[PDB]
């Protein structure tokens, strides 16, 4: 059900995240690798360096985008968890959508369109928050 | 409220990436040294999966669809790679002495087929052999004027022979996106080529597309079952091509009633040159029979849709194309390994103010500059026997006459267009989008 | 001591779990890369381009399998742990070897053949369990 | 700040700016690819140059491999997802006999790394053992 | 109950791209040795084989994808090395030839031919008359109905490339290392009959080092089996399959081209040199091999005993020379000192064995061929340049390849002949011990523990 | 007790050697479409790159062990070969070349420097041969035994490829950039000689922008030294090491090919064109290189004054012209306007210094003659000769010097007139004059250190 809940409202799609989480890596890359290496006549494409380099670039950039997302989740704290809150309050500037409509009667696509320009501020705040949390952890464990 | 970071969000952005080919029915059916099957060795899904996107409305644009550019680059690269190891034909450029073919030839082809002969190298460098072969006049040019002749691409580019075993027959092609990307397929009935579309679904691979090369008539394509559709980036702008998709296939039967016999000459240490040895039977021009009544009905439907787009208080005319190269002034296509150039003046000759069959003459061209490049030239080997192809004409490439003509009569010509347009007729439904799994949202909950 | 005690028993894996794990990337590609670049033969990899493409395919395949396993561990609430427990009950359908506790004599490569079936069912159960746990933890905060 | 947040300035305060060093290892790769992407009619000539394509592909793959090595090596030590983590392996005076104030000030990170280079592998080995023991103990605590 | 274990020692039979390493990267040879230029990465200076206690594992040398990997690797490496070298397309011209009669023994009469021809040299307006000596296997007659006119055998619809003379083709040992995430299991069972289960299994990251030797009938410079003589032919009852015999003890063969030859350098292109065979100094004699006679008789007796162990005692075992066919398969072909030998081996497999007990040397004549079609790829030819001096090789015949004939109507005598011709078999002789295994270190298991 | 802490993101580094990423400025790609360097290093840089504070960090630099120079040499070699690869082969020119003198308004100097040659050339029809004529410089043509028959030199060693005429080899900034996980340490110490500690050490991601300029005896464009003059030899007293002088003040050079040249197009074969040198319009004169005499002798005085610090304070210093050898090294080779110049630098140097003033010397300008050869064997390769096409019209170039390459003649063990000559520097010297101050370093973000805190278990 890849992108099955894409037109569903926010929160309703939050139960499909694992299905969305997979197939960005392995599920499409590993399977396509096995299929590509399954039939004979591999040399009919290995010999053509242009196609091989194009496919390698596609695979490498897929892995790099996945690693970018994973490192961003790590540097904000709480990686390896698909849904995880933080301690950064939501500004009224960021679309001021204090309605319940944030979690109902609005698709994730429209919401991504809404706050597209506030993203980097949030990411910097998350980075600083994780820095503060780790410093506090080290200090308290020292105590 | 507080920030929550979500991974696995189902959202996307428009993007351009590299798609990879995949084909079905390749176990033994297409293992005849077919180019497309050889390159597209990746198997498809035996049971392809399609996911409908409920309540999703997305903006599509066929005239900015990077899949078309990807397909154009891929097919040109595949063509060049297929021709690359095949033998070269530089020694053919030697001076060519020709006479006319008068052996049971009809009046139509008088001068179309020339019996040429020439000195050529052998496996040993110091020994030369005089050989004889037939050439169509389109690939032969006179010089020093009396009977001396030259190949057309002698002074422009080296001529490569297509490998005889290799076949360029179209097969279904599925473009599959890599990981992190999805192909959104529109399902708006009578989609006019751009703008919003609902009923959208998602796929990992496109439906089977036959990469059929034609220059005036779209062949073996898909049918717009709902009604005849007309698409163009700007109807007002006469410089833009018009792609007309039909809701019924038109029947065309093209043929070369000549029982060809093919010679095989050794030119060098490991090099074979193939030349049209002779014609066993009578010589008659290659031609295409088009179902006349079906063509009349098809033009009627197209004229109705053209009236809806332009108006029903003006006359609509069809006239044959203007001047230029054979690649554009005629319906050029591939049939059974040979190449046809058919004069389409018998079709687009009509006016619509308010058992029969049409015969299109067709010439045969061997030395070809495919893709309208300059530095390359492909020599199609002759093909033994008699060639017949039965094709569905499914779409037309029309260009409105540039003149205003007092806004009285609008004349549409089969002007053809760029190769990309053909695949646009099969790639208007699709759009490539990269997934953006990471997002943020408000919540009522905060980290401890 | 790679694959040491591979036939000893399931219960005596212990630090072998580390020994296998580091063998997937640590050293086997980096020290291998150092060995490859050391004799100044990069030109013979850039030349003979098919060999370079083959080496790159091997590298990206190794990285792809490692990231596949890491993502699967993350989806199951087991990221960063060589050993982790889950809440999915064990089914006698998967394995009825319960007249004697497994790990007493059974070794890997034997019990793995027994368990080769129903594996995707187990992976689906683990995915669903971790998703439910994440949803519960989302709800519990500020409840 | 910048790529190096007062690198070599001091052992203590330099640890207060670690996120940029952590981020660069893939931010550079992604931004280099972004720079290539914004410049069309560049990929064709570079792709036709097989040698250059293989060169930069190897560069990107090696960067990813080093980052994955570091992340796996942190995971084996029970420190995945933390830039700063403490362990339960006691420090040995054999490696270095200085006190905390002697090193966390009046010294730079590069000098410290030079001071304990020869023993580095040994420390790594010890760390591995620790994590395994802890995980085994956790199983026992889950048995109770 | 479910525990997810990562780092589990689990195996799967899988195929992957191995890479190769040259032992020690010694610069004794240099000369752009193709086996040293390739396999750049240094080997392990001290490989650490790991024994797996209580591990019985299945092997199958006739389903081993390592063999295909090495066949593809050696073919591709040969093409890569040969590709940037002089093309002798200008050489394919009419040749005016005579017999060589100057100080030549009886056996070589008509073997050599002194051929003159016109070549294009350094300028497209100049034709240079040059001459060279060619072996009759590389030259064929044309216009036979009318000194005489000949051509090369490559002219008959094939392109020919000269090997770069500086490049050496000596078989340096090569260690095959599996990439990350894989391992190579070794059998070590000294009586392993090619397929099936085996004990004493061990693991390595690299093979023991294999010499990529090219030979057709007899296997040279291989490894020996300790439990008498090993026979591996799948199930041997099907006579269509080849039979690889690995020997108890090395049999010594001294092969040589005794003619004192000289290299004649000619220029064709701006920087393209062609290396013709100059006049032979001294007597012209037949290149030949000497096999230790009594050693050969003992070895063939051992092979006879091990064949009886499958076909019984009350049976006649007869060794006859190879059948007809191309020179590549009817003879024992090999590469000695950079030259190519094709030796008629009928002097060895000439015996009958019905035995009821249940100093001298054998001379093998050899022909020399310069124009090689390696691996039977029609459409490509490699020209081995002549090598000055006198060539001697001393080698260990360690195995052989045998084809069995049908049982006729009575099935009383089993007739064996030399076989081979598919180079993969040679590789199998050094790859029956190994198997490529993929590691899948992620498994599940039950436990008393449950997550909180 | 104290406990181990594992820090990630630790700012430490090692001296590693890796591949570097080249990237021109955006405007270099907007225009100069056919330029080879804009095409190759097409990926744009940061329009406003930022450097990093000094951080009170000292670091050791060594330019003669700098792998960046090897990287640039390999990159330019590969780029050059790949740029010449698709262009036409001129194998058909290796024919008996029948030549005579020119004798058309030729001054005394250029007598015999040009030759009117003719030959049978192929056409598109392989059986039809066309007699054609062209103009060749004497350096590209050698005699056969003995109006008179000659051959091209390349046909004696290797087949020759014509450079594509549309391709421009003009130098542009390159800005070598490090890949991810690496950084480039820049040394800002004024009068930094080389191979030593450096204190004013910044860190960057890309270099300041280096023009890959090709010149043998004198450098022609680049970065001027900060102050006075700097002398850079790996071992000054070795006598087999180049000296790599760099100047704080540029020296103007006016280079010119004055002949009004024209280009003649002949068809080699299908889609293949040979560009011969047509008849020169007007009169003929040898190529000139003008140097400001006042500036030149002042610069030489500065160089002598700086040299005296490394040698005895009263050592007489002697500048003599280059020794014999290959034309690549015995003269000042360079590329100007797509043509190749080889200038006799005996006009420069040729002096002695005893009291910080020219013994022979004392608005004016020194004229250096220059020969021109079309057939180039660049980088001292054996094969892979290149045929430079002629450039129509006249040729002008305004160049600087920005340092020169000198070799010290050992002579005897007693130092009377220790001599310096124009060093036949390899191209690695040409780029090592620019890539000094720069060191490539890998980042080792993982580290360990003791603390007071123990993990909680
Ligand atoms: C639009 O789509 C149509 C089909 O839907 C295409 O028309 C087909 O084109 C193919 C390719 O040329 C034709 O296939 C050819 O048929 C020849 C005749 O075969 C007869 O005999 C066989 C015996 O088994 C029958 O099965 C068959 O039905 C016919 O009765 C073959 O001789 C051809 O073989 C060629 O290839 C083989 C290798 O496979 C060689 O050994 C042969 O010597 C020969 O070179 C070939 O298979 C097919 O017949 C066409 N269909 C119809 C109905 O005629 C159009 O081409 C396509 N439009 C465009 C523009 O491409
Ligand atoms: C050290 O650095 C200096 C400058 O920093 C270099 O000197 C420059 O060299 C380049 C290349 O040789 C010169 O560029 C050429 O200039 C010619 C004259 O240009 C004048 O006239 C035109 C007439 O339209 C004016 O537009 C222009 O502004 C000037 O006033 C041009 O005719 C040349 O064009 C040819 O080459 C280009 C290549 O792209 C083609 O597109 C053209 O069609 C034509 O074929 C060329 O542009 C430049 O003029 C020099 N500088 C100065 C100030 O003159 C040195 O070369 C460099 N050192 C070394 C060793 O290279
Ligand atoms: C090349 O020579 C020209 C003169 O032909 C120089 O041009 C001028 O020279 C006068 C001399 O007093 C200067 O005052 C001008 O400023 C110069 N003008 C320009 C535009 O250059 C020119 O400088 C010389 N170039 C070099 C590099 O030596
Ligand atoms: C000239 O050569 C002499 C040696 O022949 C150099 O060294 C002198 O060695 C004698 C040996 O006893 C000493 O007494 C002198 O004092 C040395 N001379 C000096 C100047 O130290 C001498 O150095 C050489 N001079 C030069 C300028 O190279
Ligand atoms: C192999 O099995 C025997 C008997 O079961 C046992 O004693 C021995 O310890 C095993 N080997 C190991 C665990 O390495
Ligand atoms: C090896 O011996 C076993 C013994 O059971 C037999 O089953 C198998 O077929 C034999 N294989 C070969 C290749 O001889
Ligand atoms: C050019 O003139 C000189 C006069 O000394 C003469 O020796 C030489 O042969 C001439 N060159 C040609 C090619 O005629
Ligand atoms: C120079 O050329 C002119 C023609 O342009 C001619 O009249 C004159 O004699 C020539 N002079 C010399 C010295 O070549
Ligand atoms: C250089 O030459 C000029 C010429 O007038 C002179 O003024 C100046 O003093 C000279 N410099 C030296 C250092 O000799």
């Amino acid at each position: 059900g890849f992108l099955g809940a894409a037109g569903s409202t926010m929160g309703a799609a939050s139960m499909t995240l694992t299905v969305q989480a997979r197939n960005l890596l392995s599920g499409i890359v590993q399977q396509q690798s096995n299929l590509l290496r399954a039939p004979e006549c591999q040399q009919h494409l290995l010999k053509l360096t242009v196609w091989g380099i194009k496919q390698l670039q596609a695979r490498v950039l897929a892995v790099e985008r996945y690693l970018r997302d994973q490192q961003l989740l790590g540097i904000w704290g709480c990686s390896g968890k698909l849904i995880c809150c933080t301690n950064v309050p939501w500004n009224s500037t960021w679309s001021n959508r204090n309605l319940s409509e944030i979690w109902d009667n609005m698709t994730w696509l429209q919401w991504d369109k809404e706050i597209s320009n506030y993203t980097q501020i949030i990411y910097g705040l998350l980075e600083e928050s994780q820095n503060q949390q780790e410093k506090n952890e080290q200090d308290l464990l020292a105590l | 409220l507080w920030v929550t970071v979500y991974y696995g969000v189902p959202v996307w952005k428009d993007a351009e990436t590299t798609l990879f080919c995949a084909s079905d029915a390749k176990a033994y059916e297409t293992k005849k040294h077919n180019v497309w099957a050889t390159h597209c060795c990746v198997p498809t899904d035996p049971n392809p999966q399609e996911i409908h996107l409920e309540n999703v409305t997305e903006e599509f644009n066929m005239w900015k669809n990077n899949m078309v550019e990807q397909m154009h680059t891929d097919i040109i690269s595949l063509w060049d790679q297929s021709l690359k190891p095949c033998v070269k034909l530089t020694p053919l450029c030697v001076t060519l002495q020709c006479t006319n073919v008068t052996n049971n030839i009809t009046d139509d082809m008088r001068g179309e087929l020339k019996n040429c002969s020439f000195n050529m190298t052998t496996e040993l460098r110091d020994k030369k052999q005089k050989v004889y072969s037939l050439f169509y006049r389109l690939d032969v040019v006179q010089i020093n004027e009396n009977k001396e002749y030259r190949l057309i691409n002698c002074n422009t580019s080296a001529i490569t022979q297509a490998c005889p075993k290799v076949s360029f027959e179209p097969i279904p092609i599925h473009y599959c996106a890599p990981a992190g990307f999805a192909i959104l397929k529109c399902k708006d009935k009578k989609f006019n080529g751009t703008g919003p579309c609902t009923n959208v679904s998602t796929v990992q691979c496109t439906h089977g597309i036959k990469p059929v090369v034609s220059t005036q008539l779209l062949l073996n394509g898909s049918l717009a079952e709902e009604e005849v559709i007309i698409r163009s980036e700007n109807i007002t702008n006469n410089a833009k091509n018009i792609l007309v998709q039909l809701n019924e296939s038109v029947q065309i039967n093209c043929t070369r009633p000549n029982n060809n016999t093919r010679k095989s000459i050794r030119i060098g240490p490991g090099q074979w040159f193939y030349a049209t040895g002779d014609i066993i039977g009578d010589i008659r021009q290659a031609h295409c029979n088009v179902s006349k009544a079906t063509w009349n009905e098809t033009l009627g439907k197209v004229v109705k849709q053209l009236r809806k787009h332009f108006g029903n208080n003006t006359i609509i005319r069809f006239a044959n194309s203007s001047g230029g190269d054979l690649e554009v002034t005629t319906h050029s296509f591939n049939c059974g390994g040979e190449f046809f150039y058919c004069n389409t003046s018998g079709l687009f000759n009509s006016t619509w103010i308010s058992n029969d069959s049409i015969t299109l003459p067709c010439r045969i061209k061997q030395i070809i500059n495919m893709w309208q490049r300059i530095g390359q030239a492909m020599y199609a080997p002759p093909i033994q026997g008699v060639i017949r192809c039965v094709s569905n004409i499914t779409g037309l490439i029309l260009t409105r006459d540039g003149g205003s003509t007092n806004s009285t009569t609008e004349t549409f010509r089969p002007g053809g267009g760029d190769m990309r347009d053909n695949w646009r007729s099969e790639l208007y439904k699709y759009k490539v989008v990269k997934i953006e799994p990471l997002g943020v949202a408000p919540t009522r909950c905060k980290r401890r």
